[PDB]
DNA sequence: CGTTAGGCATTAAGCTGAACGCACAAAGGAACAAAATAAACAATACCACCGAAACAAAGAATTAGAATAGTATAACGCTAACAAACATAAATTAG
DNA sequence: CTAATTTATGTTTGTTAGCGTTATACTATTCTAATTCTTTGTTTCGGTGGTATTGTTTATTTTGTTCCTTTGTGCGTTCAGCTTAATGCCTAACG
């Protein structure tokens, strides 16, 4: 009855029993995740605002986020992420 | 040979007045002289820059006539 | 003959392009320079006489920044000159390798 | 008209570092110093190309690289905000 | 019958907790519904690539869990995670282990 | 009769526009009225603080404009403008001119 | 007709004959002035930004800004700033 | 549960900074180094502990989470991994 | 005659086992003290975590440890292995500290 | 906690005329730049040393851990009341 | 040189300080355990000074090489007003 921290824990989970199923994980690395993933997502999501504010758009779309991933995300990160980016939208406009 | 563009009135107009400033200022720099010639000739008036004028017409139209399919295409 | 001490005429021009404020890369050669990097980003693509301005202004400050650094280093180092491993230690000192 | 990274001449990385308070530069760093200002210029003009063709545009105006060196911490005063 | 959003992409990360995230952490006033699917794919794909590391590493290490030190290990090893986290420092991670080779004696 | 803003607090720089900023440049939902007052006092007291330097330096160079060598130099030459500015380089502006005394002859 | 370009081009000029009468000013310096007026501006509406989020407030009030002043501007700066901040508060109040 | 402090920096001690140096890589540590990196530290704290303070000030506190340190770190271009 | 081992040899072990080992080098009740009383200038009576403090150790030894790999950098440059202040100093110059 | 079906009001793609920006014609020494050279001073190779830092054993003195009690404090929920967004009429100002 | 952009007044509304309570982690105390910091006596080795060789930078002069500042014209690029479909946000319902 506590309040519950809203956080990014069973998802981490979910993603290492899909990539790693006979390791587990500490208490501790879920903390650090939850804070990598908070910390991708501000920088993601500040420079698609920037970006936003630098065309005069009030929407962000996803072609400020892959701009943003092609401007933070160096080497073949970077179109690795834009082509697993491109295959969830064609995956979920085509549901 | 790549074919050059028609001189404008003013590149004509100084092709004449740069050597006369040369003669009279022969040791003055090209790079001042360009300076001066750019003050005098904002001083012209249109009638008596007109002449100039027609006759980089004329230049450009005569240019035109030996290179009919000429094309001014600048590097980007 | 009476030719300078070497350095004398380094310590002057060390005065006098510290006292001026002109840019010290020719504005041609730079432009070529932008736009023969650039094409390998994206074909076609036209600068702004400004923009390429604010390129060679901010390679200068850089440039200027990793000297004074490099400068550093190499006075630390008991050298009056400046080899590349004073620009490499400079370089991976400010976390850019 | 190709090899353009030998249009930043010898004079003009002497005065870059006369400007920086050098003393005296051997001969084998303007070839380094050379491949620095071209790795610093792949940086930005990789950043300032992304800005304008986010916005679909052929050329680079002077404010995509303003917003380019912001983020690499050096802002630039001066040419617009 | 209805699939959730998370799904619908094929992904485990939530897309309403990003759509929420994106509303009212301010970047924007509107926020277009490609944005938390996209952000949702290049986090998921991040996080893929920060933990089949960190599971090669504590394989290598024949352990068993993820403590922080192979996390640490896992991205210091890397070149282009080094650079997204550079500056970044870790809890209870240590460095990595490499040592100087005029250090070392001959 | 009805008087400004900017000079119900006795300033210069437009109130109205920095209230106009802050709600359009996205950085909160609300915001105080005291917030551009503020904000516009401690702006126009930095643009004092930069141009009254900016003035003695080039007073002290014996010109009557401020060219930005006079910007630079006013900057650099400060300690507690210095740290808000380190990174900032500025146009046209060249350095501060100072050599190391190992350079110099003796 | 053509559209104005908005700047802070007139009041640095205002504070400057208000600070230094004889001496002019360059068209370019003008420009500096406008651009670090710009900068100093989007540092401590960053910083009141991120205040509030961290508070979960979500307005921005003055006590918001005077902790950014404080945070950002070293040493005197900061309480000659936070003197003049609070001078023109007791003034835009006391009209 | 009034007491003020004094000479903490000494509580820092010199086998204890040689751990610090030795695991940077450090083969060797010279004699004056100590004080020099008393110093360092207590100007690195103090500017990340005024920024924790303010940021537990602002916020009508009166003791100092972690969360705050995270930030004031955060503010300062190193951001730390493993707190919220 | 007892045995004794060489400067520099116990150096390189332990380098390598701290260098593998990820607990904290100094001990938290002296950190918790400086940083108590470092604190009193800026507000005095303040209640620290232990959550606060051990996050301000972290990061601590994070800059001390990165501090110290630049200063070996900078006196291994110097053709020197022995750091002495100065290098401090330096690698706190260049890196944009003062 | 997370997803889904219909308005509606805001917003980006589409389109065209117009205005901007850039290259380039001659000029013709000026200003710059490459190249060859004398040599002079700086980097460097080597050697001695000496005092400074590492290594070790002992003990001291400090921290760790734990139970525990008080206890300031912080984090939950109601509530007013206050301050800020919003709709609509001057004014001064300024590019 | 007159449109346009800040300022004032009343209304709604939604945010926030005040208040109460309570939980909860913080601070202090006192014990043992352990562990590690500081002293003191080796010991050995790297920073620093001093000298000699060398290698390479600088300053200069000669000879190319370019540049620079001036206006009009051509062409490609961008941009702004107007059209128009796209879309995301709000509400109600469901799980």
């Amino acid at each position: 009855k506590r309040s519950r921290k809203e956080s990014y824990s069973v998802y981490v989970y979910k993603v290492l029993k899909q990539v790693h199923p006979d390791t587990g994980i500490s208490s501790k690395a879920m903390g650090i995740m939850n804070s990598f993933v908070n910390d991708i997502f501000e920088r993601i999501a500040g420079e698609a605002s920037r970006l936003a504010h630098y065309n005069k758009r009030s929407t962000i779309t996803s072609r400020e986020i892959q701009t943003a991933v092609r401007l933070l995300l160096p080497g073949e990160l970077a179109k690795h992420a834009v082509s697993e980016g491109t295959k969830a939208v064609t995956k979920y406009t085509s549901a | 040979d790549r074919v050059k563009r028609p001189m404008n009135a003013f590149m004509v107009w100084s092709r004449g007045q740069r050597r006369k400033m040369a003669q009279e200022n022969p040791k003055m720099h090209n790079s001042e002289i360009s300076k001066r010639l750019g003050a005098e000739w904002k001083l012209l008036s249109e009638t008596e820059k007109r002449p100039f004028i027609d006759e980089a017409k004329r230049l450009r139209a005569l240019h035109m006539k030996e290179h009919p399919d000429y094309k001014y295409r600048p590097r980007r | 003959p009476h030719r300078y001490r070497p350095g004398t005429v380094a310590l002057r021009e060390i005065r006098r392009y510290q006292k001026s404020t002109e840019l010290l890369i020719r504005k041609l050669p730079f432009q070529r320079l932008v736009r023969e990097i650039a094409q390998d980003f994206k074909t076609d693509l036209r600068f702004q006489s400004s923009a390429v301005m604010a390129l060679q202004e901010a390679s200068e400050a850089y440039l200027v920044g990793l000297f004074e650094d490099t400068n550093l280093a190499a006075i630390h180092a008991k050298r009056v000159t400046i080899m590349p491993k004073d620009i490499q230690l400079a370089r991976r000192i400010r976390g850019e390798r | 008209l190709r090899d353009n990274i030998q249009g930043i001449t010898k004079p003009a990385i002497r005065r870059l570092a006369r400007r920086g308070g050098v003393k005296r530069i051997s001969g084998l760093i303007y070839e380094e110093t050379r491949g620095v200002l071209k790795v610093f210029l792949e940086n930005v003009i990789r950043d300032a190309v992304t800005y304008t063709e986010h916005a679909k545009r052929k050329t680079v105006t002077a404010m995509d690289v303003v917003y380019a060196l912001k983020r690499q911490g050096r802002t630039l005063y001066g040419f617009g905000g | 019958k209805a699939k959730t959003r998370s799904s619908r992409a094929g992904l485990q990360f939530p897309v309403g907790r990003v759509h929420r995230l994106l509303r009212k952490g301010n970047y924007s006033e509107r926020v277009g519904a490609g944005a938390p699917v996209y952000l949702a794919a290049v986090l998921e794909y991040l996080t893929a690539e920060i933990l089949e590391l960190a599971g090669n590493a504590a394989r290598d290490n024949k352990k068993t869990r993820i403590i922080p030190r192979h996390l640490q290990l896992a991205i210091r090893n890397d070149e282009e995670l080094n650079k997204l986290l550079g500056r970044v420092t870790i809890a209870q991670g240590g460095v990595l282990p490499n040592i100087q080779a005029v250090l070392l004696p001959k």
